[PDB]
RNA sequence: UGCCUGGCGGCCGUAGCGCGGUGGUCCCACCUGACCCCAUGCCGAACUCAGAAGUGAAACGCCGUAGCGCCGAUGGUAGUGUGGGGUCUCCCCAUGCGAGAGUAGGGAACUGCCAGGCA
RNA sequence: CCUCCUAAAGAGUAACGGAGGAGCACGAAGGUUGGCUAAUCCUGGUCGGACAUCAGGAGGUUAGUGCAAUGGCAUAAGCCAGCUUGACUGCGAGCGUGACGGCGCGAGCAGGUGCGAAAGCAGGUCAUAGUGAUCCGGUGGUUCUGAAUGGAAGGGCCAUC
RNA sequence: CCGACUUACCAACCCGAUGCAAACUGCGAAUACCGGAGAAUGUUAUCACGGGAGACACACGGCGGGUGCUAACGUCCGUC
RNA sequence: GCGGGGUGGAGCAGCCGGUAGCUCGUCGCGCUCAUAACGCGAAGGUCGUCGGUUCAAAUCCGGCCCCCGCAACCA
RNA sequence: AAAAUGGUA
RNA sequence: GUCCGGAUUGGAGUCUGCAACUCGACUCCAUGAAGUCGGAAUCGCUAGUAAUCGUGGAUCAGAAUGCCACGGUGAAUACGU
C-alpha cells in the first residue's frame, strides 16, 4: 500500500484537479492502462488493482506502476462539529487527469494484458483505456 | 533579562549621563567610554555609575 | 591565483569610486615595471598614463622595478595630468598594499601636485 | 644547502634524462616539509600540548603553530577552537637543513629500521611518513623525555604524480624498501 | 623568521662511530657524537631449510 | 480538540513604491525589501533595513547589470 | 596601418568548462636573494623589497575542436481577459493575449580607450 | 510581537486554517582599516579509531550568519587581526505605513570624534521579533516659575527610573 | 591473523528514463496595479475643507480559494 | 479531551544534555553436620519504540504503543 | 545481645 | 617490579627407553609473566617442638614440589579457665 516514507508536511490543501495529464505515453512497458476520466486514486485502489493484474498474469512479465499516492486526505471523525482545527490524515491519493498512464506491463502477449488490465480496471473508480507503446 | 541598566556619568562634572545595559556576571569591570558631552561640547570620558 | 585574488582585493574600492563618480589614478605593479593611469569618471577613457616601459622614463633609471623608479612614474604622471587640468584624483591602489613602490609612486604624485 | 647544492648540481641532471623533460622547470622540486603532532590528549591537561610544542621546536629549530579543532566532534570530546595539535612548516633553507638531518641522522636511529614504505604517496607526489619515537632526533635528550611523543612528517613536492615524486626522493638516497 | 621566538640555530659538528664527520646546523648546542649514520647503517650500506636442517643433523 | 497553530504577524507592506519612469523627489523611498533583492544604482542609496531611496530628483530606472545579472535601480536626472 | 602584449572598461555564458596545440625580442608569469622597508597567530608560502641566471613546466594569452554548458525559433500545446453556452468537482464556442518544455538550428564571444613591442 | 503559506505575479486580505519562533544577546558579537574563504568526500600520514591534528586532490557555498523562518550576502552581510567608541549631541529636505495614538527609512547641515595615506566610511549589530499609553511618583540638571516682598516648598522643562 | 566463495538478499552516490508539490523554482503568462503622453466623451464625474448623518447582523449567484465529505440554502476570505 | 508516566530480574531515584544510583533479588566464596539468617566480593540496565535538534539525548522536541488517573455536561 | 529448621521408613 | 621473582615461550641439546607427537626428566642460550605480604574467614604448633636448611630411601628403564626417614641451626609464649 503505497505511501511516502517521509513528508515535510503532514497535511495539504484540497487543491483542484484541473487540466490534462503529463506522462501520457507508454514509457517502460509495451502495453498500458491509461486514464480517460478524471478523479482520485486511493492507495488501496492502486494496491487492489495491482493485485488483480499480478495474479491475472501469474507473475510472468513485469508491472510498472506509474502513479504514486502522495497527497494526504484527512477526515474529521463522526459526530464532531466544524471547525476546531483540521482533521487527521486517514489515507493518501493520487490525482489523475485524462491521459494519465496508470500501469504498464511487459513480457506478455497482448491478449493476456487486455484481460489483465480489464480485471484491474474493475477496481478503479476512473474510466480507463488500453494503450500500447508507439515508436514515437 | 540578566542584563541590567547602568548610567555612564561624564567626567566633566556637567551631570550629563548616558544610559546603557551591562551584564554584571560576565563583565564585572566598570565600563569606561569616551562619549560626547553636549554641555561642554567635547568628547570626554564617561564613568559607569548605578542607574 | 595571485592575479585573481588581487582583482578581488581591488574591486571593493573600485566600485566605491564608481558611486562617488571620481577621477581614478590606477597604479599597476609588476616585479619589473610600474604603471600609472588617470581614468575618467566613466571608467572607459584614459586621460594620461605614465609607466616605466616608456623610453622617456626608463632611460633615466638603472632598474625599472625599484622604489626609485616608482617615484619617477609618480612624478611624470602628475605633471601630465596637471597640464591637462585634472589636479584632483583619488588613488586606486588596485589590490596592492599601500607600501613600498605603490606608496612611493603616490608620494611622488602628491608632492608633484595631485590632490589626494 | 648541502642538499640544495646537491639538488641543483646532480639531482636535476639525473631527472633531466630519466623523464626527458623539456625544461628544467619541469623537474619536480621540494616545496615544504610540514611536521605535524597530534596531541589529542591535551584536552585533559593543556600542559601536555605545550610540553609537546617545545619538543617540536627543538626538532625543527622553529616555533611551532598550535593548531586547534576545526569543528566540534562528539567522539573525541573536543570543542571547536580547542588547541589539539601543533605543526611546523619548513621552507627554503630550513627545509634542506632538516631534510639532511632526517636522512642522515634521524632515520638511521629509527628502531628496527627495515626501510621506508614506497606506497606512502598520496597519488600527487607527496610523501607522508610517521615517527613513532621523538627520541630518534638527537635534539631530544632521552633523560629529559617526559612522555613518548611521535610526529607526522610530510614532504610536499611539485611532482605531478607518485612515480616522479618517488624518483626525486630517491635521488636524495631516501631509504625506500 | 621573526625575532626572539625561535630556538637558537647554530652550526654544529656531527662525528660518527664509522669516522664520518658531517657539519650541520641544529638546536642541540653542543658537539654531537653519532653511533650510526647513513654511511654505516646496515640498511643503507647493504648488509641486511627444514630438509637442510634435517640432512645436516641426521647424516645417513 | 484544540489547535497549536493560529499565530501570524502583521504585514510589512514591502515592495516597489515608485515604478519605472516615475518622477521622484530626493529621499523618497523606491523599494522596501528584506535583503538586497534590488541593488542601489546611481543617485540611489540603501538604508539599514535595505530600503532603497532616491538621492537626487529624477526618474526611477530599473536595469539588470553586472556579471550576476542583479537588478539595479538608478535615478535618471531630468 | 597590421600582428602581439599589458591596463581600464562596456557586455554578462552564443561570452563558461573540457579536449588538443602554440607564445618568450618586448610584455607577462614563474623564477633569484632577503640584514634590510615590510611580513608570517610557525613558514620570504602569502605580503614586501633588491634584482635578472634560467624557463614558458605551471599560470596566463591566442588558435582549433561541439564532449558538455549556453542561446534558440516556426508550428502546436497549456493557461487566460471579455461575451456566450453545456453533459457545470470540469469543460466548450467567438474574440484578444499566449507560454513552459521540446524540435530544427546557432554557438569555440563582440567591442571602446590608453600604453608598449615587432613589422 | 516576528517568519512562511493560504493570499488569486503591486499593497492589503478571514477562519478554533497549515507550520514555526520572540518577551533577548553583545563594550564586542558595534566602527574602521588590512587580510582571508566554506560544507562534504577521496588519498597518504605515529598513537588515531566512521569522526581530532597534518598534506594533497575533487567539489564549488551543497557552508556560515548569536537565536525561528523568509529574503539576502563573494565588493561578501561569512572568517581573522590592528586601532578604537559614530551603541555621538542638535537637526533634518523628502518619503513609507497607519482611523489615530504611533511606527519606520533618510541624503544633507552644524558641533565634536574614531579608523584610514587618501577617496571615504561610521548617528549600533545582514534585515525583519526581543515589547507597554497615560496617570502617579523616585533620582540628577536647569531660578523657567516662586500666591505681600527675599528665599524656600511645590510645579515646569531636560535626562532617566 | 588473515581471509575465500556464495547469494530467499538489502542497498548508498553517480548515470538514463518517468512522475508529484500551499509552505519546491535554473522558467513564466493573461489580467490587475503604478507612472507618462494623446483624442473623444462624461451636468467635476476628482480632491480639500466645513454642517448633518446613517451604518459597522448582510444574503445569494459567477469566478479564484481555505475548511467540510470539491456534503449542506454550511462556514470563512478575495472580486464582480 | 487534559495531566502523569515506561530506567538492571522487582519496586523507586536520576530528567535544567556530558560523567546511570538505592533496596530486594541473582551469582561466587565463607560460616554450618546441612539449609536459613549472617559475612565478604562481583555481575547485571547503556534508559518503551522510532524520528528531529544538538558537538553530544534517559534528559529537549514531535509521532507511535503501552499503563494509569481526571473530564466526558445543560436541556 | 542473638541461636530458626531437619520428608519417609 | 630491581642484579627481586622465575612463570611462559623460541632455538640447540643430553639420557632412559623398541618408541619422548599426544605425554618424560634434565642442560644450555635467549624470554622474563603474575606477584610489592594477601577480604570474610581459617590451620599447625608447648622444646630440640614451631620455623628454616640440606641429605637419603621405597616405588622405579626413565619420571617427585608427593610419601617415608635423617641430621644442621633453633625460637616465642602459657597470666589463667
Ligand atoms: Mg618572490
Ligand atoms: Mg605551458
Ligand atoms: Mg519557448
Ligand atoms: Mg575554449
Ligand atoms: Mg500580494
Ligand atoms: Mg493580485
Ligand atoms: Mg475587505
Ligand atoms: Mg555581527
Ligand atoms: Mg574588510
Ligand atoms: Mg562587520
Ligand atoms: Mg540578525
Ligand atoms: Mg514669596
Ligand atoms: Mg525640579
Ligand atoms: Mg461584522
Ligand atoms: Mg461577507
Ligand atoms: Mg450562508
Ligand atoms: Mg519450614
Ligand atoms: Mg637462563
Ligand atoms: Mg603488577
Ligand atoms: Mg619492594
Ligand atoms: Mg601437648
Ligand atoms: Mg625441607
Ligand atoms: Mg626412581
Ligand atoms: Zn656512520
Amino acid at each position: 500500500m503505497l505511501q511516502p516514507k517521509r513528508t515535510k508536511f503532514r497535511k495539504m490543501h484540497k487543491g483542484r484537479n484541473r487540466g490534462l495529464a503529463q506522462g501520457t505515453d507508454v514509457s517502460f512497458g509495451s502495453f498500458g492502462l491509461k486514464a480517460v476520466g478524471r478523479g482520485r486514486l486511493t492507495a488501496r485502489q492502486i494496491e487492489a488493482a495491482r493485485r488483480a493484474m499480478t495474479r491475472a498474469v501469474k507473475r510472468q512479465g513485469k508491472i510498472w506502476i506509474r502513479v504514486f499516492p502522495d497527497k494526504p486526505i484527512t477526515e474529521k471523525p463522526l459526530a464532531v462539529r466544524m471547525g476546531k482545527g483540521k482533521g487527521n490524515v486517514e489515507y493518501w491519493v493520487a490525482l489523475i487527469q485524462p491521459g494519465k498512464v496508470l500501469y504498464e506491463m511487459d513480457g506478455v502477449p497482448e491478449e493476456l494484458a487486455r484481460e489483465a488490465f480489464k480485471l484491474a480496471a474493475a477496481k478503479l473508480p476512473i474510466k480507463t483505456t488500453f494503450v500500447t507503446k508507439t515508436v514515437m | 533579562g540578566i542584563r541590567e541598566k547602568i548610567k555612564l556619568v561624564s567626567s566633566a562634572g556637567t551631570g550629563h549621563f548616558y544610559t546603557t545595559t551591562k551584564n554584571k556576571r560576565t563583565k564585572p569591570e566598570k565600563l569606561e567610554l569616551k562619549k560626547f558631552d553636549p554641555v561642554v561640547r567635547q568628547h570626554v570620558i564617561y564613568k559607569e555609575a548605578k542607574i | 591565483d595571485k592575479k585573481s585574488a588581487r582583482i578581488r582585493r581591488a574591486t571593493r574600492a573600485r566600485r566605491k569610486l564608481q558611486e562617488l563618480g571620481a577621477t581614478r589614478l590606477v597604479v599597476h605593479r609588476t616585479p619589473r615595471h610600474i604603471y600609472a593611469q588617470v581614468i575618467a569618471p566613466n571608467g572607459s577613457e584614459v586621460l594620461v598614463a605614465a609607466s616605466t616601459v616608456e623610453k622617456a622614463i626608463a632611460e633615466q633609471l638603472k632598474y625599472t622595478g625599484n622604489k626609485d623608479a616608482a617615484a619617477a612614474v609618480g612624478k611624470a604622471v602628475a605633471e601630465r595630468a596637471l597640464e591637462k587640468g585634472i589636479k584632483d584624483v583619488s588613488f586606486d591602489r588596485s589590490g596592492f598594499q599601500y607600501h613600498g613602490r605603490v606608496q612611493a609612486l603616490a608620494d611622488a604624485a602628491r608632492e608633484a601636485g595631485l590632490q589626494f | 644547502a648541502k642538499l640544495h647544492d646537491y639538488y641543483k648540481d646532480e639531482v636535476v641532471k639525473k631527472l633531466m634524462t630519466e623523464f626527458n623533460y623539456n625544461s628544467v622547470m619541469q623537474v619536480p622540486r621540494v616545496e615544504k616539509i610540514t611536521l605535524n603532532m597530534g596531541v589529542g590528549e591535551a584536552i585533559a591537561d593543556k600542559k601536555l600540548l605545550d610540553n609537546a610544542a617545545a619538543d617540536l621546536a627543538a626538532i625543527s629549530g622553529q616555533k611551532p603553530l598550535i593548531t586547534k579543532a576545526r569543528k566540534s566532534v562528539a567522539g573525541f570530546k573536543i570543542r571547536q577552537g580547542y588547541p589539539i595539535g601543533c605543526k611546523v612548516t619548513l621552507r627554503g633553507e630550513r627545509m634542506w637543513e632538516f631534510f639532511e638531518r632526517l636522512i642522515t641522522i634521524a632515520v638511521p636511529r629509527i628502531r628496527d629500521f627495515r626501510g621506508l614504505s614506497a606506497k606512502s604517496f598520496d597519488g600527487r607526489g607527496n610523501y607522508s611518513m610517521g615517527v613513532r619515537e621523538q627520541i630518534i632526533f638527537p635534539e631530544i635528550d632521552y633523560d629529559k623525555v617526559d612522555r613518548v611523543r611521535g610526529l607526522d612528517i610530510t614532504i610536499t613536492t611539485t611532482a605531478k604524480s607518485d612515480e616522479e615524486g618517488r624518483a626525486l626522493l630517491a635521488a636524495f638516497d631516501f631509504p625506500f624498501r | 623568521m621573526k625575532k626572539d621566538i625561535h630556538p637558537k640555530y647554530e652550526e654544529i659538528t656531527a662525528s660518527c662511530s664509522c669516522g664520518n664527520v658531517m657539519k650541520i646546523r641544529s638546536t642541540v648546542g653542543h658537539d654531537l657524537n653519532l653511533d650510526v649514520c647513513s654511511k654505516c647503517h646496515p640498511f643503507f650500506t647493504g648488509k641486511q631449510g627444514r630438509v637442510d636442517r634435517f640432512n645436516k643433523r641426521f647424516n645417513i | 480538540g484544540s489547535t497549536r497553530n493560529g499565530r501570524d504577524s502583521e504585514a510589512k507592506r514591502l515592495g516597489v513604491k515608485r515604478f519605472g519612469g516615475e518622477s521622484v523627489l530626493a529621499g523618497s523611498i523606491i523599494v522596501r525589501q528584506r535583503g538586497t533583492k534590488f541593488h542601489a544604482g546611481a543617485n540611489v542609496g540603501c538604508g539599514r533595513d535595505h530600503t532603497l531611496f532616491a538621492k537626487a530628483d529624477g526618474k526611477v530606472k530599473f536595469e539588470v547589470k553586472g556579471p550576476k545579472n542583479r537588478k539595479f535601480i538608478s535615478i535618471e536626472a531630468e
